[PDB]
């Protein structure tokens, strides 16, 4: 973690977005989440349920978080992140003949052996959520979309 | 939420159909054309036959 | 301040296109003179003096009277969603009326149409059709397709 000026973290357009989530998400809109307008939210999106043990999670952004305070929990576990696009691009490496596939274990090759290698329990942590073929086909460009718009 | 503020967006997808539209349309109208002139050109094969 | 009908917005939510979300969320900002989004008597009053003017206080007492004291946008689109919740989409009503016509084109006599709304145990009767009536367009046996009837109820041309 540093301390830099926010912005530094996220495109305006990511900044801009991030605004607008947290006047949906912020419930009595008085500036900050407080636990009543996280489980408001939490219920009137989700199903019935509610979890007060989030409010263990709440407290971790110290006192009622301010936009500035929301934006740095975000921006502090994003970090390290990059877009669709040079997702898509980096899958192209690998995919020579532009498939749009990579098998399930080259993939699971080419992640463990190389860089700063993933753990094969890492792999199959991906795989027990990502989009997968029987056949073996990982379909990438699906798992960029379940990477930053999806997760169900 | 995303997909709820993912509503707030620019109008580039009009401009892009726009485009999608020209480009459809310039090439429909050589394929027509072009359609034309076989046909006539086919009326005289017939008539030759 | 909050009331909550949870499995209001959840399902409406799902119920809803993104587009028609906002349509909705967007119409209630337009209510709002606030920034925070906490509707309430005065910023519908400036609404209606912006479209309808020089209301009584009736007519905000009685929204109040539905919308229970300050209201924020979510709590807004549920009161709609209320109204809304079994509300048929304008393409599936069209496309059935299509279906349903002998022409297969979705056009309906005045008489045939007064009959099959109000006939074998369906509760219609005579002003609820006459209703309708004034909602058609110029002729009520005037060939006119269903797209009129869904245009004036949605007041959207999708
Ligand atoms: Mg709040
Ligand atoms: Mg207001």
């Amino acid at each position: 973690r540093a301390t830099s000026n926010v912005f530094a973290m996220f495109d305006q357009s990511q900044i801009q977005e991030f605004k607008e989530a947290f006047n949906m998400i912020d419930q009595n809109r008085d500036g900050f989440i407080d636990k009543e307008d996280l489980h408001d939210m939490l219920a009137s999106l989700g199903k019935n349920p509610t979890d007060e043990y989030l409010d263990a999670m709440m407290n971790e952004a110290p006192g009622p978080i301010n936009f500035t305070m929301f934006l740095t929990m975000f921006g502090e576990k994003l970090n390290g992140t990059d877009p669709e696009d040079v997702i898509r691009n980096a899958f192209a490496c690998f995919d020579e003949e532009a498939t749009g596939t990579i098998q399930e274990d080259y993939l699971r090759e080419l992640l463990t052996t190389m860089g700063d290698r993933f753990t094969d329990e890492e792999v199959d942590e991906l795989y027990r959520e990502a989009p997968i073929d029987k056949k073996g086909n990982f379909n990438y460009i699906e798992f960029t979309r379940i990477l930053k718009h999806g997760a169900k | 939420v995303k997909p709820l503020l993912q509503v707030s967006r620019q109008e580039e997808e009009m401009m892009a159909k726009e485009e999608e539209l020209v480009k459809v349309r310039e090439k429909q109208l050589a394929a027509e054309n072009r359609l034309t002139e076989m046909e006539t050109l086919q009326s005289q094969l017939m008539a030759e036959k």
